[PDB]
RNA sequence: GCAGUCAAGCGUUCAUAGCGACAUUGCUUUUUGAUUCUUCGAUGUCGGCUCUUCCUAUCAUACCGAAGCAGAAUUCGGUAAGCGUUGGAUUGUUCACCCACUAAUAGGGAACGUGAGCUGGGUUUAGACCGUCGUGAGACAGGUUAGUUUUACCCUACUGAUGAAUGUUACCGCAAUAGUAAUUGAACUUAGUACGAGAGGAACAGUUCAUUCGGAUAAUUGGUUUUUGCGGCUGUCUGAUCAGGCAUUGCCGCGAAGCUACCAUCCGCUGGAUUAUGGCUGAACGCCUCUAAGUCAGAAUCCAUGCUAGAACGCGGUGAUUUC
RNA sequence: GUGAACAGCCUCUAGUUGAUAGAAUAAUGUAGAUAAGGGAAGUCGGCAAAAUAGAUCCGUAACUUCGGGAUAAGGAUUGGC
């Protein structure tokens, strides 16, 4: 549904609603993101737009080097930390919550990442996969 | 079967079971069931609890 | 005075009234199209909901993005004794409905059907069909002029059948009974098929085979007079509210000065006769056999019974039907098995399944092992014998 | 007098599905009809060819 | 507020693609007036939360027509209300105005729906402060602050539950009818093609998934824990140990069965007749023409196959029918 | 007795077992709880609920009428033998 979902995400159990202070895993400097919306999500009375992996968000930053603040930049999430389920039978869950700013389409503004990366954000975004770390 | 050995208690589970777990050092874990998960993440130690196999590699019962 | 935030509608307008169902069987309410060209077979079935277990599987969706991979998925193995025919009965045509015309019966109905008609048993004299079982003595005009009655007239024909409750371990000892139609052709050889399957046994191999998709229509389980937030799935209130939280608080307006029938209200959940569609049969074994829990890529000699036994059910020593997904109704029901209502080529059914491995773990507790000698072969020896 | 009464099973013996088991009235009715049997023996007759023919209850002060 | 006939004009020269001067005819009460008919021996009056139904004066989706439409983007209409129509900061807000998501964030009605459903922030109470006006008591549609929301067991309506009468009773049933439900998007390929001078840049089938709702299920993860199942601990009590009471269910660790979660999984089918619309044949009107006779295809429309109750006054088939 | 204690918890000496009871575990309730992942996004308003507590050691700002703020904020130890 999202503007740039090259391929498809699968039914991954979504557990990041709007207004979660998730920290980042980048070298841009802005350490925490403030998640705000989901590209192409559901619309029902009094339910929050909840996020999952892969699909980008419009998350602003909250504290960092203060030329990034007070602005809304498209971001992308890599690590969720909620017990989802793959089709492979086994299934992850992390302990942090990743955040990467990548903000015309999903080409990364930073030049490095930190920590592991979920399997599902590999095929859906090619640009992360070229300069990734160890992928799980 | 996809053949599997536990990373906490040495017990066999054939997939569809157990919470595979990761952490910020990119070290993959996988557990046997729910019983080994919450009995781990409150910072216990495997080398001093009886029902695991690694206790019985250490005092050598049943080899 | 409009809605001011416009939302979808709770519940479904094509499942109500949802009252406690008439029969305890599911009512088989629909039948396929009869094919006159293709020969005589049998269409629906009668079964006992026993197992509901994982299975793993090679995916065969070429072009997709999990091609040649493994997937855990719940199989619902519905076990069955081989059914035994007791007679046939054929409806006739009129502009008012499928009116029933005549029945014919076998000559020695067993002791597992004569307790269906008599509601009490021990006080009963057990006189069932005995003035009907005096008709077989003469030259053959006992049946055949009523066979001539069902031959000469009566377009559509059924066959009524009871399951052997003997070889399936539950405490009823009292067989159920239903009807199932005949999908063949040439209405003579329709009943001439049942002219020699009287009182004998027909197993699942006669129609049910590999990759032959079915739908199940069953009787779901109930929990009573459950409230409105769980019946229609509707919304709670804020905590602040006096006089109840698990209710709804605007039924209808002033005029109409009644309640609308569409409003979510409390009452009965479950014990309906609901109906799923488009399941999948993975594999069918055979009855008088041991060690059919094995497959191609496993090779481990083992039975399909999960270790020790089932949960609330027991054992399985019969021929059986894998069914993908979930079928309605809990353990120990009367689920029937209807054929395809329509020839489906949805590019998701009719693709060939090859079971890599089926599981037989310890379903009661948090299960640990699959074959029972392996648990001895893993932890070694114990203080007891074994 | 059977509106809002708790209906039980054993009413289908007699025809309608509402029934209770009164105690302080069945202590007296069969307590008094043995005194009816105590009167017929002063009238010199059987105890098997009888039937209670006319019951009567009413409001009291 | 919405919609028409009329047409000097704009629109590169062309009134009507779109808009429309000066006039002119109406329609709905979604606002405000005017009137005081109905209640002053009392209709619980603002707004918000919960939730059904309806009208289209259509925002999106289906299917078509027109353009100063080459595509893409758009505007203008035609049938249609079946389906959707939000998350937020500020205000008590109706309307107000901004950030963000989207196929879009359309307009309303149902005693200005909804207080024996809530909330009581606004309001007109009784407390208090302040500015203005008065000699004062006080006024102010001026500002701010704290301020009890009562009863259903009656009738009807609804949702479920039973149930006498019929020869008795037990199975097998069949349909009168009544309700009906699935809906939208993304990506790959089509394809950097058609169309384009370029700049840009589609679609139908075909694949894979996703959003909202609905129906079931408990393998699997998670939740739940009085199974007080097991284990540990604090204080006290049984002369100590074991074994246990006593903490409103002592606390803590795990967890069986059970129940449920778009926080878990599976499933949600086709056929006909049609609207707009585009035609064939064909006159009246020798040619002309979708219509007047016939007519062919056609929508998310309607009705059927399907799904659900099965009339306790719709009915059938088949048993067994009290030796005394 | 634990403890700081006349607090909370448990028992002895004295007093009662007095409140209409029996069967079942549906809704809605009254009370008491628990909840993963998000942390106020709900509402007029963090209203209710949750965290925090006890002692012991260290460290502690703006401001001031120098008396206070101040246990400011914030870390660390706690058993049995």
């Amino acid at each position: 549904s999202g503007n740039g979902a090259q391929g498809t995400k699968f039914r991954i159990s979504l557990g990041l609603p709007v207004g979660a202070i998730m920290n980042c895993a980048d070298n841009s400097g802005a350490r925490n993101l403030y998640i705000i919306a989901v590209k192409g999500s559901g619309s029902r009375l009094n339910r929050l737009p909840a996020a999952s992996l892969g699909d980008m968000v419009m998350a602003t930053v909250k504290k960092g080097k203060p030329e990034l603040r007070k602005k809304v930049m498209p971001a992308i999430v890599v690590r969720q930390a909620k017990s989802w389920r793959r089709r492979d039978g086994v299934f992850l869950y992390f302990e942090d919550n990743a955040g990467v700013i990548a903000n015309p389409k999903g080409e990364m503004k930073g030049s490095a990442i930190t920590g592991p990366v979920g399997k599902e954000c590999a095929d859906l975004w090619p640009r992360v996969a070229s300069n990734s770390g160890v992928v799980v | 079967m996809k053949v599997e050995i536990d990373s906490f208690s040495g017990a066999k589970i054939y997939p569809g079971r157990g919470t595979l777990f990761v952490r910020g050092d990119s070290k993959i874990f996988r557990f046997q069931n729910s019983k080994s998960a919450s009995l781990f993440k409150q910072r216990k130690n495997p080398r001093r609890i009886a029902w695991t196999v690694l206790f019985r590699k250490h005092h050598k019962k049943g080899i | 005075s409009h809605r001011k935030y416009e939302a979808p509608r709770h519940g479904h307008l094509g499942f109500l009234p949802r009252k406690r169902a008439a029969s305890i069987r599911a009512r088989v309410k629909a039948f396929p199209k009869d094919d006159r060209s293709k020969p005589v077979a049998l269409t629906s079935f009668l079964g006992y909901k026993a197992g509901m277990t994982t299975i793993v599987r090679d995916l065969d969706r070429p072009g997709s993005k999990f091609h040649k991979r493994e997937v855990v998925e719940a199989v619902t193995v519905v076990d069955t004794p081989p059914v035994v025919v007791v007679g046939v009965v054929g409806y006739v045509e009129t502009p008012r409905g499928l009116r029933s015309l005549t029945t014919v019966w076998a000559e020695h109905l067993s002791d597992e059907v004569k307790r269906r008609f008599y509601k009490n048993w021990y006080k009963s004299k057990k006189k069932a069909f005995t003035k009907y079982s005096a008709k077989y003595a003469q030259d053959g005009a006992g049946i055949e002029r009523e066979l001539a009655r069902i031959k000469k007239y009566a377009s559509v024909v059924r066959v009524l059948v009871h399951t052997q409750i003997r070889k399936t371990p539950l405490a009823q000892k009292k067989a159920h009974l239903a009807e199932i139609q005949l999908n063949g052709g040439s209405i003579s050889e329709k009943v001439d098929w049942a002219r020699e399957h009287f009182e004998k046994t027909v197993a699942v191999d006669s129609v049910f085979e590999q990759n032959e998709m079915i739908d199940a229509i069953a009787v779901t389980k109930g929990h009573g007079f459950e409230g409105v937030t769980h019946r229609w799935g509707t919304k709670k209130l804020p905590r602040k509210t006096h006089r109840g939280l698990r209710k709804v608080a605007c039924i209808g307006a002033w005029h109409p000065a009644h309640v609308m029938w569409s409003v979510a209200r409390a009452g009965q959940r479950g014990y309906h006769s609901r109906t799923s569609i488009n399941h999948k049969i993975y594999r069918v074994g055979k009855g008088d056999d041991e060690a059919n829990g094995a497959t191609s890529f496993d090779r481990t000699k083992k039975t399909i019974t999960p270790m020790g036994g089932f949960v609330h059910y027991g054992e399985i020593k019969n021929d059986f039907i894998m069914v993908k997904g979930c079928i309605p109704g809990n353990r120990k029901r009367i689920v029937t098995l209807r054929k395809s209502l329509y020839t489906n080529t949805s590019r998701k059914a009719l693709e060939e399944v090859s079971l890599k491995w089926i599981d037989t773990a310890s379903k009661f507790g948090k299960g640990r092992f699959q074959t029972p000698a392996e648990k001895h072969a893993f932890m070694g020896t114990l203080k007891k014998d074994l | 007098f059977n509106s809002s009464i708790g209906r039980t099973a054993q009413g289908k013996e007699f025809g309608v599905t509402k029934a209770r088991w009164p105690a302080k009235s069945v202590k007296f009715v069969q307590g008094l009809l043995q005194n009816a049997a105590a009167n017929a023996e002063a009238k010199g007759l059987d105890a098997t060819k009888l039937y209670v023919s006319h019951i009567q209850v009413n409001q009291a002060p």
